[PDB]
């Protein structure tokens, strides 16, 4: 810790002096003080490798301590020669941060692919290491390998393949209803693109026309309650039936009509807990609103032994129209 | 003969008792014209058509239709005309200063105001662009999205046989949907608005409209190339495909 700032002391002093310096002079200090950084990172690798397993936490914490002085010898040799950077890449033989960053200030895709040649696992690192930061585009359409696959796939003219990822992604798609409403439109307007069998395209489209079914219903929520409930026109979350069940019937949805709780009960099959506790708690809301007109029109746009009753008044014309509710579904 | 249909109109025009067959016969001419794209035809005749003939003629249903394709019409014009004004003006930017490298004390100056004064005009050009860009945009959902049935698609359903309307009425749609698309795709990239390019997937599929059905497939897979490029830029931006933060 006195001889290792000893030489992190005249490194920089081999910086400073470098900025006026005669060419061919700067080249032979630098390559020194590249002779001299790969004496330090070697034994700093051999330590390394003397201490392992239990009391891993300090043997995780000097990793880090070494590795943001790799990349302080980087950087101060990213003015330098990168004609040396090679030979530093391989002398704490991974450092690729540098050596990486190194092939994309350069046109060197013949670096990139000849680092990648003889490497392992730098694959892995070279897109993890592309996405975290023209011939960048091809680099890009190798990191399109992942969820920008349907852009890489409408590219390569892959249609039927962008179809099914654009549906995948649309269903793992929860933070964003605007999102997955215009995944489902591309991935289908990606099928009808493509080229399928009559046969197979009326699967994708029939598939497809009941995700659209079920989003619908959170699409027509009325602009009534949504001002209400303050919520974001957009930019809000894919509900689920219940939130949207729950929603349609709030105290909140003033004008709530025939429609909202029709509506309300076709997303029943839309759910995956307790069925006939909402059957009740949606028809009984259904007669707050009535003011004792709403109840008989969703009898007659229902076409029966779904509804409740001695469970119900759990007065005079809830029995008066399910005696003509009897002659109704008879 | 262009002249002998154009002139056929002001002689049903003259006699205000024929004005439901001068607009059903002005539209017949103007389909022609419209599949041919000779807007300036198409509205020569537009405006022989007096302004209030709608209001008077007030309805058998081939007067139903013809008082909806003719505003259908309308709404195809309008939407031409509030495009070629918004083109023509994305191609007259003010241009950068010209640059006197080795300049004398004197052309410094001249050079540090006509540099100023050009980072007037380019904020007025974003400007005037901007209130061409809402405009011709607005025009262009009235077509795509027209209401109550979709463009030059009949409302009334108890006319008689007329094929050569009706499928007028159909190439007309494949002519001209895709083609409006793909200008509002074209004005959305040109003023930078790429998460609502990319929402032109959604009005298109959409099952609300089913503009889809009056697309060539290969006119789907080009609008797919179109999209995917207004996606690129959003990356460049930091952004998801699709312009939503990237949490």
């Amino acid at each position: 810790r006195t001889v290792i700032i000893r030489q992190h002391e005249i490194v920089l002093k081999v910086a400073y002096p470098q900025a006026d310096s005669n060419l061919r002079n700067i080249v032979t200090e630098q390559l020194v003080a590249l002779i001299d950084c790969f004496l330090d990172g070697y034994v700093s690798q051999l330590k390394s490798v003397d201490k392992s397993s239990n009391r891993e936490r300090y043997d995780n914490l000097e990793m880090e301590y070494l590795q943001k002085r790799s990349d302080l010898l980087s950087p101060l040799l990213s003015l330098g020669q990168y004609l040396w950077a090679a030979s530093l890449a391989e002398k704490y033989c991974d450092f690729d941060i540098l050596v990486q960053m190194c092939e994309q200030t350069d046109n060197q895709s013949r670096l990139q692919r000849y680092m990648t040649q003889f490497a392992d696992q730098n694959f892995s690192d070279f897109l993890f290491r592309w996405y975290l930061e023209q011939h960048g585009q091809l680099a890009n359409f190798l990191q399109a390998h992942e969820h920008l696959s349907w852009l890489h796939e409408i590219n390569s003219q892959e249609l039927e393949k962008a179809h099914a990822t654009l549906l995948g992604l649309a269903n793992m798609e929860t933070r964003y209803f605007a999102k997955k409403k215009t995944l489902l439109g591309l991935s289908k307007l990606a099928a009808l693109a493509s080229d399928f069998s009559e046969d197979m395209l009326q699967e994708k489209i029939e598939e497809m026309a009941e995700q659209e079914r079920f989003l619908l219903h959170q699409e027509t929520l009325p602009e009534q309650l949504l001002a209400e409930k303050q919520l974001n026109l957009s930019a809000m979350p894919v509900l689920t039936a219940p939130q949207l069940i729950g929603l349609y019937i709030c105290e909140e949805n003033r004008r709530a009509n025939e429609y909202d709780f029709k509506k309300a009960l076709d997303l029943l099959e839309y759910i995956d807990i307790n069925i006939n506790d909402l059957k009740l708690e949606i028809l009984c809301k259904a007669l707050q609103r009535d003011n004792w007109v709403s109840k008989d029109s969703i009898f007659v746009k229902i076409l029966l032994p779904e509804v409740k009753d001695l469970l119900q008044a759990d007065e005079f014309v809830l029995k008066a129209n399910y005696e003509y509710y009897v002659q109704g579904q008879i | 003969e262009d002249r002998l249909k154009i002139d056929v109109i002001d002689w049903l025009v003259f006699d205000p008792a024929q004005r439901a067959e001068a607009l059903k016969q002005g539209n017949a001419i103007m389909r022609k014209f419209l599949a041919s794209k000779k807007h300036e035809a198409a509205k020569e005749v537009f405006v022989k058509i007096p302004q209030d003939s709608i209001a008077e003629i007030y309805l058998p249903a081939e007067d139903d239709n013809a008082i909806r394709e003719h505003l259908c019409i309308r709404a195809y014009l309008e939407a031409h005309e509030t495009f070629n004004e918004w083109f023509k003006h994305m191609n007259s930017v003010p241009q950068k200063p010209a640059l006197i490298p080795q300049p004398t004390f004197t052309e410094k100056v001249a050079h540090e105001h006509k540099e100023k004064k050009y980072e007037m005009d380019f904020g007025i050009w974003k400007g005037h662009l901007d209130a061409l860009t809402a405009d011709v945009k607005e025009k262009m959902y009235n077509v795509l999205l027209f209401v109550d049935g979709g463009w030059m698609v009949d409302v009334r359903e108890d006319a008689k046989e007329d094929h050569e309307r009706t499928h007028q009425m159909v190439l007309l749609r494949k002519l001209c949907l895709p083609m409006l698309c793909f200008l509002l795709h074209t004005i959305l990239h040109s003023t930078g608005q790429y998460q609502e390019c990319l929402q032109l997937a959604d009005m298109v599929s959409s099952e609300r409209h089913k503009l889809y059905l009056v697309f060539s497939k290969e006119e789907l897979r080009k609008l797919l190339q179109k999209l995917r490029e207004s996606s690129l830029m959003l990356l460049d931006q930091g952004l998801d495909p699709l312009g939503y933060e990237i949490q």
